[PDB]
């Protein structure tokens, strides 16, 4: 038997429902969202750290000319300096007077640090959101996981749930993402190739023992002011040093829905967004037939001292005259009352006992105790407890969070508006008519 | 929907407020791990009984809308009993006219 029906995305708050096929006794239905995860397809752009700028042993070339030809290092700046006169310790070291030139080089190459404190450059795709599902039928209780695409079935063979598309696209990701030692932060980084000085990206490489290092550091060689073999040069700060002082927060503070994010891969767990529908296929062993279940011959519910709030605030009673012990399901048929138990065992005579958590301040709602409805009717208080440790189970709609005696009061006073448009009227077609 | 995510540094003994919705809000202290918490329609008023008391209870949860209802209920009644007395008032004018 299939059974289509729609599950809000919140991780855990099991979701009630009960299935009635035309011959056969109903039997609950219990879909849970154990876990989520919203994992988006990456493709890595570079890697980057804080540089270590190598300045080589300078090259001295006593009156004869000197010039550099290109290298492939990363950001290699080069610049020759006629007329020095060097000195290192034991005296001059040309022999020439002062047609002597020397030749400086400088390049940038990546921390032996880099190991550790390194950031990756992502570019992230449409995510998709895989869920783990709990499913509790008749008395029969299956975990698997699902995708959320709409034609992918479940991870049960002997089950067949197929997940329906999300009801909204959420995607905290933006298109460019940065991930630093665990931490995740939505960065615009400049793309391969487009090097900025003193900014995130300042030197990349496809990876931290890549040969291809490519950098454009705003360094720039001096000319030497005194006699010493030194090579004076001026270099912009390190931009990954730059964006880690000012970083802001990670994704893991700054995220909505309140999911959060993980690495290795790259995902946004337990999120609570929108809506799921499920379509299951019952297997006919789960089924009973009506004659196996016990019959009801008459129920009352009576409720007391409905509190309506997050958690289970509200009881009610059955008072039930049935046929033979046995055990059946129980349901509350509407959409601003849960209950919290599924199946109840019942006896010859007697009552149970239920709790429920509702959103409405009344407690107008149909109760199903073996397929028997029992229209509870009372009164629901506020909470005195301002906040609770749990979310709400229960979504909160309108023509329900109004109650009588407050609808009682809108509608007499639009049947009072309304009786005097009619008595008008009729007076008018009265007075037209003479 | 709106994560209005805020950090600070806290040095000193201090105190902080926080809007808590329906949602929900968490916070995390220190090394301290996450601490989630939702807010209760827990409005001081009262929903069964006098008039004011279910105004002011859902006044304290949904003002707009409360207030758009408030507006629309005095608008019809208004337009109602203008509309009549104006019925009234034709018909009463229609009827003395012969005898007038
Ligand atoms: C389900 O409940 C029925 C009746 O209570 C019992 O006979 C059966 O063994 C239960 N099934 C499982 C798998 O526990
Ligand atoms: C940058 O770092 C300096 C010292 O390292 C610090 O005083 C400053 O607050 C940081 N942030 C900004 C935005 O300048
Ligand atoms: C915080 O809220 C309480 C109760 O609403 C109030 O008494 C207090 O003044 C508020 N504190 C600040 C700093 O606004």
């Amino acid at each position: 038997f299939e059974h289509a029906t729609t599950v809000p995305n919140v991780p855990g708050i099991p979701y009630k429902a009960l299935v009635e096929r035309a011959g056969y006794a109903p039997l609950n239905l219990e879909i849970t969202v154990v876990s989520s995860e919203l994992t988006p397809s990456t493709n890595k752009e570079y890697v980057t750290c804080k540089f270590h700028t190598v300045i080589p042993s300078p090259q001295v070339k006593c009156c004869g000319s000197l010039e550099c030809k290109a290298s492939s290092r990363a950001d290699y700046t080069c610049r020759v300096f006629g007329g020095v006169y060097p000195f290192m310790w034991g005296g001059a070291q040309c022999f020439c007077d002062s047609e002597n030139t020397q030749l400086s080089e400088a390049y940038v190459e990546f921390a032996p640090d880099c190991t550790i404190d390194h950031a990756v450059a992502l570019k992230v795709h449409t995510a998709a959101l895989k869920v783990g599902l709990r499913i509790v039928y008749g008395n029969t209780t299956a975990h698997l996981d699902t995708f959320v695409n709409g034609v992918t079935p479940g991870s049960s063979r002997d089950l067949k749930v197929i997940a329906g598309p999300i009801s909204a696209a959420f995607s905290p990701f933006d298109h460019k993402v940065v991930i630093r030692k665990g931490f995740v932060y939505n960065y615009d980084f400049p793309e391969y190739g487009a090097m900025k000085p003193g900014a995130f990206g300042d030197i990349q490489a496809s990876s931290l023992d890549a040969t291809d290092i490519v950098a454009r550091t705003d360094i720039r060689l001096l000319k030497p002011s005194v006699k010493n073999i030194h090579v004076p040069y001026t270099q912009a700060v390190s931009g990954y040093e730059m964006w880690k002082n000012n970083s802001g927060r990670p994704l893991q503070e700054t995220a909505p829905f309140g999911c959060k994010i993980e690495v290795e891969p790259l995902r946004a767990s337990n999120c609570a967004y929108g809506h799921i529908p499920i379509s299951i296929d019952i297997p006919d062993a789960a089924f009973v037939r009506s004659s196996e279940s016990p019959t009801i011959l008459e129920v009352s519910c009576t409720v007391a001292d409905c509190i309506y709030s997050a958690d289970f605030g509200g009881s009610l009673t059955l008072q039930y005259k049935a046929d033979r012990e046995g055990h059946c399901p129980v349901h509350s048929h509407s959409t601003t009352a849960v209950l919290k138990e599924a199946t109840t065992h019942v006896t010859a005579v007697g009552s149970i006992t239920l709790h429920f958590s509702t959103s409405s301040p009344q407690a107008n709602f149909i109760v199903s105790l073996c397929g028997k409805k029992s229209t509870c009717n009372a009164e629901c208080k506020p909470p005195a407890d301002h906040i609770i440790g749990e979310p709400h189970k229960v979504d909160q709609e309108f023509q329900a969070a109004v109650s009588t005696t407050s609808w009682n009061w809108l509608l007499a006073l639009f049947g009072g508006a309304s009786s005097l448009i009619v008595v008008g009227l009729i007076v008018l077609v009265c007075s037209s008519m003479l | 929907l709106r994560a209005d995510a805020t950090a600070e540094w806290i040095t000193g003994t201090t105190s902080r407020n926080f809007s808590v919705g329906r949602e929900g809000l968490e916070y995390v202290w220190g090394n301290h791990e996450p601490v989630r918490v939702w807010a209760q329609e827990s409005a001081p008023g009262d929903p069964h009984g006098w008039p004011h008391e279910i105004i002011i209870h859902y006044y304290h949860r949904h003002p707009v809308y409360t207030v758009i209802v408030l507006c629309g209920v005095a608008l019809a009644i208004l337009v109602g009993t203008a509309s009549s007395a104006a019925c009234i008032s034709k018909a009463r004018r229609d009827c003395l006219t012969p005898y007038a």
